[PDB]
């Protein structure tokens, strides 16, 4: 059951996440 | 004392027929480059870019997207024709930059108003080790 | 004996080799009538195989477990046709070969245009010099005593 | 002219090629309907939230919730475990 | 005449000549002494 | 605009001074080697007839005789082919 | 009277950067003009990698050797 | 940008100037050599590193130096 839970979370959304975040941080202007 | 010719609008450019190599969003945003010759006749030249184009007759303009396609044209024009040309830099808010020649005089021929910039006077083997200039923003070649 | 070998004229797997070898030989031949040339080239073939086993039997060659021979080159006297007395052969020769290039190198040296005879080589110098290469021991080493062979400060 | 440093954007080809700059083909009451509705997600920010947390708790929820009809791995192994080459 | 012995001595031709030499001279050298791992004169 | 048979007489003389003379096509490389890098370029230029000159009628010379010797080569080739075929082969039996 | 070494003469090169350094060349000219900083004009038997065989070295990057 | 610097190595064969490609040096009076001139590099916002200038000079060792550093749209050739 775990599994099931966590596999999707850090598969797909902790990379989704991530992607997204490290990619407005790289592409802000000061 | 030199006295930058001013870029004439309205100077007519080449008979050409357009090509992808031109100009693109760069020029709109951020610069591109004017070169002007003058042409004792109508002449088939090899574009920077494109393919071949018609050198008009009297005063020429013509709109380059880069500085070094300026100079290469500049150099075939005063090489394979016996052509003077002058170039410029243009900003978009219509500003205009004279570049070449920046003396009036080619760079290649020594001018006296010219002032030196990035000489070390040394030989390239004193330079000191990198250590030496370590912590320090410095470079051992800014010396 | 040496290294847990045996010679191998006492090696079984040694014969066991040559005796398969030949039998395969002999198993080509059976195709071809006997007075043909493909006959008499297996037959030579046949011939070469036994004086080739024999040979390594007569010299005292060691076999391993597979029935073929090791080298001993640690330098055991009962061994040295095995390396050192071909590698002093070897030694020999090289020390020749490159005594003689050097000696030509010297000797076209200060010409008006050296690359010229390094493209185009001098065919009567060198054969002036193919044979300091017989002497070449004697000659290295009286360079190096005379100090002749090292560039100085180099 | 083609060259003109007053207008750069004409000089330097700044134009809308395709852009039809016509009015509205698309009626009343229609698009009231859809200003009304899509609101609540013209907030980027909150709209990047609602997708992630929305879509996240959605994924997690099909994941969790899965069956083996589906999933050969919510179904499990469904055969005789077999034996391994000298061990278990 | 003199032209061709320079041509003749230039380093690929130079170099087939030895080498082919050198190639007889190690082909005829194992026919009458094949196989051998050994100096067996001792 | 005739068509008619052209040639020149002798326009090469057939010697071996210039088998003497590496690189002799070549105005750089005909002064022979400083580096090794010579050895290369010799090898390399060998067959670029337009850059040993600039006269269209000397490159469509060379063109035209360098055809001959491949040619030459391939009938050798041949000759090779059809010799084994007559000395070294089963061809009969087959 | 007469500045850097005779012409002629052989001289060991100590620039460290020189493609002939710690080698020897030949002299050409001392261009005797002061303000001039590197005078020497030696000539050498091997091209370095820029293909040349001659460079100007000053007074104290050349050794008179004989 | 790049750095670009002269040393007082050179002779004011002005080679380095004709090489480049993006005009970045010029030949200035000076009294060091016998052509009374050195190179200089006064516009080295237009340099895009490509070393023909070095590959031009005949001093050993050379005299003009590219040291590429920071890149910009102008250093990186890009018509775009
Ligand atoms: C750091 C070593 C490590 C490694 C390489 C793994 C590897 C794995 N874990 Mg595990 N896990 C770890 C530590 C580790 N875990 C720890 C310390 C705990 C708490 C006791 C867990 C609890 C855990 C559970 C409950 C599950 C997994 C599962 C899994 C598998 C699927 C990946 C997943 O679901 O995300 C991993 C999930 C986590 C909760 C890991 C985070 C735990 C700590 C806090 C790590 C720190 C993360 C931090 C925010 C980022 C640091 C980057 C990195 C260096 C860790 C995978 C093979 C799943 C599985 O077995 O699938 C079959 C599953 O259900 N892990
Ligand atoms: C890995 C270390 C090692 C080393 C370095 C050696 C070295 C040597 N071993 Mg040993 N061995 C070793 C391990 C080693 N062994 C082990 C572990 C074992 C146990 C299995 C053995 C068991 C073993 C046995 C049983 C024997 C040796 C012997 C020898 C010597 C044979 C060569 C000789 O006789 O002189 C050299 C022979 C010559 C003819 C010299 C002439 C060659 C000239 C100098 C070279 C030519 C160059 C050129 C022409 C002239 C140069 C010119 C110049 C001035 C420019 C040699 C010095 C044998 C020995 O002691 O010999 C008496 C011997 O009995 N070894
Ligand atoms: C196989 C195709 C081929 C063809 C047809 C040519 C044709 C030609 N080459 Mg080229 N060449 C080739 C291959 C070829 N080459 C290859 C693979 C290389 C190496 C990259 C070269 C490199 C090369 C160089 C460097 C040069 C030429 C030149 C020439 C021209 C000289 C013509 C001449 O004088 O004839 C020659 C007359 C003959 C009678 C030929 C007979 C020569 C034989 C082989 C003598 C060698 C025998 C030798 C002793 C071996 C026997 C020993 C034994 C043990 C086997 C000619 C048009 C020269 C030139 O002027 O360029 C325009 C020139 O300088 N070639
Ligand atoms: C460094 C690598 C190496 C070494 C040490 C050897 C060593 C040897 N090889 Mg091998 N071989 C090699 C690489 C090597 N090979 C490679 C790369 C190939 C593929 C091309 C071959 C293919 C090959 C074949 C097909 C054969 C050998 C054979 C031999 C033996 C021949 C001895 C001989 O010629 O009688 C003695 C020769 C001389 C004494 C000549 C020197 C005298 C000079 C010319 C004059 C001296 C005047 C004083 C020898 C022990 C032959 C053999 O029978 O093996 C046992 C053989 O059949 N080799
Ligand atoms: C009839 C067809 C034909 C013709 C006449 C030419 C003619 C020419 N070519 Mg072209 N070309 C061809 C086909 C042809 N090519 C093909 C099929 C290719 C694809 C590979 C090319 C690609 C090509 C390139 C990239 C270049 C040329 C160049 C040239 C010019 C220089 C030739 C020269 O001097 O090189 C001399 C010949 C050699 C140095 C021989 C090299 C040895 C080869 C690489 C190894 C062969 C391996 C061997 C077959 C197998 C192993 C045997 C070995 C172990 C002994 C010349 C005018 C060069 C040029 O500068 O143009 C002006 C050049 O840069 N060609
Ligand atoms: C019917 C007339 C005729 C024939 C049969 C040929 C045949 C050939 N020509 Mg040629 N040619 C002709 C007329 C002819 N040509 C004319 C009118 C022109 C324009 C003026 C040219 C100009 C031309 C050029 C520039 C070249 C050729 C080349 C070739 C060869 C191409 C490769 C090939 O196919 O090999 C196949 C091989 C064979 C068929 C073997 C038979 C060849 C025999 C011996 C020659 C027969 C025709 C010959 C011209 C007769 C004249 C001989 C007499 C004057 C002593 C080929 C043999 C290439 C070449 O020269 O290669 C060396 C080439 O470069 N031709
Ligand atoms: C591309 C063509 C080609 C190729 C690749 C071969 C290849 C081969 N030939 Mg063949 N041959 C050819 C053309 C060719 N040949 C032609 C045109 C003829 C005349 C019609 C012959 C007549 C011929 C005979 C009689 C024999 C071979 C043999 C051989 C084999 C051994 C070569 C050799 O003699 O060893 C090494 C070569 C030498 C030591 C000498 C080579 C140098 C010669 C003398 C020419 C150099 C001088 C030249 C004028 C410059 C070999 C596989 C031999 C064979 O089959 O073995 C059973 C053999 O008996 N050939
Ligand atoms: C910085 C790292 C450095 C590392 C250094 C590593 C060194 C490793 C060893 C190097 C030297 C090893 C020498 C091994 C000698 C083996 C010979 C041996 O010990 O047995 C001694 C050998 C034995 O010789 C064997 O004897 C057998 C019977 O017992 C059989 O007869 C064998 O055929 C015969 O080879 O006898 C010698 O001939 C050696 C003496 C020859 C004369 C030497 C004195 C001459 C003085 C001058
Ligand atoms: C020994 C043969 C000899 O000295 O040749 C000397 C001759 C002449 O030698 C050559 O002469 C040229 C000027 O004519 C140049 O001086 C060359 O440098 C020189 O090698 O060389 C040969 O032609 C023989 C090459 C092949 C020898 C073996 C033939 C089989
Ligand atoms: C005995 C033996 C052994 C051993 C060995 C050893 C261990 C050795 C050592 C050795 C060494 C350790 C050596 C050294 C070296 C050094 C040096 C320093 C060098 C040199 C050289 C030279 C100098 C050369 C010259 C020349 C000549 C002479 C000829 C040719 C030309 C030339 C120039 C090249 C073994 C067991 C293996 C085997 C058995 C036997
Ligand atoms: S690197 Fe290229 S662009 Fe820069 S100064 Fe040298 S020649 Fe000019
Ligand atoms: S190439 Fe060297 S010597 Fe010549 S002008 Fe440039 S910096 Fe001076």
């Amino acid at each position: 059951n775990l599994p099931s839970l966590f596999v999707p979370l850090v598969g797909l959304l902790f990379p989704a996440v991530a992607m997204a975040s490290l990619f407005l941080h790289v592409e802000k202007r000061l | 004392g030199f006295t930058p010719p001013e870029l004439d609008p309205n100077t007519p450019s080449p008979i050409f027929g357009g090509s992808t190599g031109g100009l693109l969003r760069k020029a709109q945003v951020e610069e591109f480059y004017v070169i002007t010759w003058e042409s004792p006749k109508e002449q088939i030249f090899e574009m920077p870019t494109g393919g071949a184009a018609i050198m008009r007759e009297g005063p020429n303009l013509l709109k380059l997207a880069r500085k070094e396609q300026c100079l290469a044209l500049g150099t075939r024009l005063r090489s394979k024709y016996k052509i003077k040309y002058q170039f410029y830099r243009v900003f978009p808010s219509g500003e205009v930059q004279y570049l070449h020649p920046k003396d009036g005089v080619y760079p290649e021929k020594v001018n006296p108003g010219r002032q030196g910039v990035g000489v070390n006077f040394r030989s390239i083997g004193k330079n000191v080790s990198p250590i030496e200039v370590k912590f320090t923003g410095k470079q051992p070649y800014d010396l | 004996d040496i290294a847990g070998l045996t010679p191998c004229k006492d090696s079984k797997q040694f014969a066991k080799r040559e005796k398969q070898s030949i039998k395969k030989l002999e198993s080509s031949l059976k195709l071809y009538a006997p007075d043909s040339a493909p006959a008499l080239a297996i037959n030579a073939t046949i011939e070469k195989t036994k004086r080739r086993f024999d040979n390594y039997g007569k010299q005292g060659l060691l076999c391993g477990a597979d029935g073929l021979p090791h080298l001993i080159v640690s330098g055991d006297q009962r061994h040295w046709g095995e390396f050192i007395t071909p590698g002093i052969l070897f030694l020999y020769i090289a020390g020749w070969i490159g005594w003689v290039g050097r000696s030509y190198l010297i000797a076209i040296r200060d010409d008006k245009k050296p690359t010229q005879k390094e493209i185009i080589i001098d065919v009567p110098l060198a054969t002036r010099l193919v044979f300091r290469g017989f002497s070449w021991p004697i000659a290295a080493y009286r360079e190096l005593l005379n100090g002749e062979l090292v560039a100085k400060d180099v | 002219v083609y060259f003109d440093l007053e207008d750069l954007g004409n000089t330097t080809g700044q134009w809308d090629l395709y852009g039809s700059d016509a009015p509205s083909p698309y009626n009343s009451l229609q698009s009231k309907f859809f200003e009304t509705f899509a609101a609540p997600f013209t907030k980027r920010g909150l709209l990047l939230k609602f997708l992630i947390l929305g879509g996240g708790s959605t994924l997690a929820y099909f994941s969790a919730t899965a069956s083996g009809d589906i999933l050969p791995i919510k179904k499990g192994p469904q055969l005789p475990p077999q034996l391994g080459p000298r061990l278990g | 005449m003199r032209d061709l012995k320079t041509y003749l001595s230039v380093a690929p031709v130079a170099s087939t000549l030895w080498f082919a030499a050198l190639a007889g001279l190690l082909i005829e050298i194992n026919r009458f002494f094949p196989d051998a791992l050994t100096f067996p004169f001792f | 605009p005739e068509v008619k048979i052209l040639v020149d007489r002798d326009p090469i003389k057939t010697s071996f001074e210039q088998w003497a003379k590496p690189g002799h096509f070549s105005r750089t490389i005909a002064k022979g080697p400083d580096t090794t890098t010579w050895i290369w370029n010799l090898h390399a230029d060998a067959h670029d007839f337009d850059s040993h000159t600039s006269d269209l009628e000397e490159i469509s010379r060379k063109v035209f005789s360098a055809h001959f010797g491949q040619l030459s080569i391939i009938f050798l080739w041949l000759s090779g082919m059809y010799f084994h075929g007559a000395r070294f082969s089963n061809y009969e039996a087959w | 009277p007469p500045i850097g070494p005779k012409r002629g003469a052989k001289v060991k090169i100590l620039r460290q950067e020189s493609y002939w350094y710690k080698g020897t060349g030949s002299v050409v000219a001392v261009d005797q003009d002061p303000n001039t900083r590197y005078p020497v004009v030696v000539r050498f038997n091997k091209v370095n990698y820029a293909n040349v065989s001659t460079n100007n070295y000053a007074l104290d990057e050349v050794e008179e050797v004989k | 940008s790049h750095s670009v610097k002269i040393y007082d190595t050179c002779i004011g064969c002005t080679q380095c100037v004709r090489a480049c490609p993006t005009d970045v040096l010029e030949m200035i009076p000076w009294g060091g050599c016998k052509a009374k001139q050195i190179a200089s590099a006064p516009r080295t916002e237009d340099c895009v590193g490509c070393k023909r200038c070095e590959s031009a000079c005949p001093t050993d060792f050379l005299s003009v130096r590219v040291y590429l550093w920071h890149e910009t749209t102008r250093s990186m050739g890009l018509a775009y």
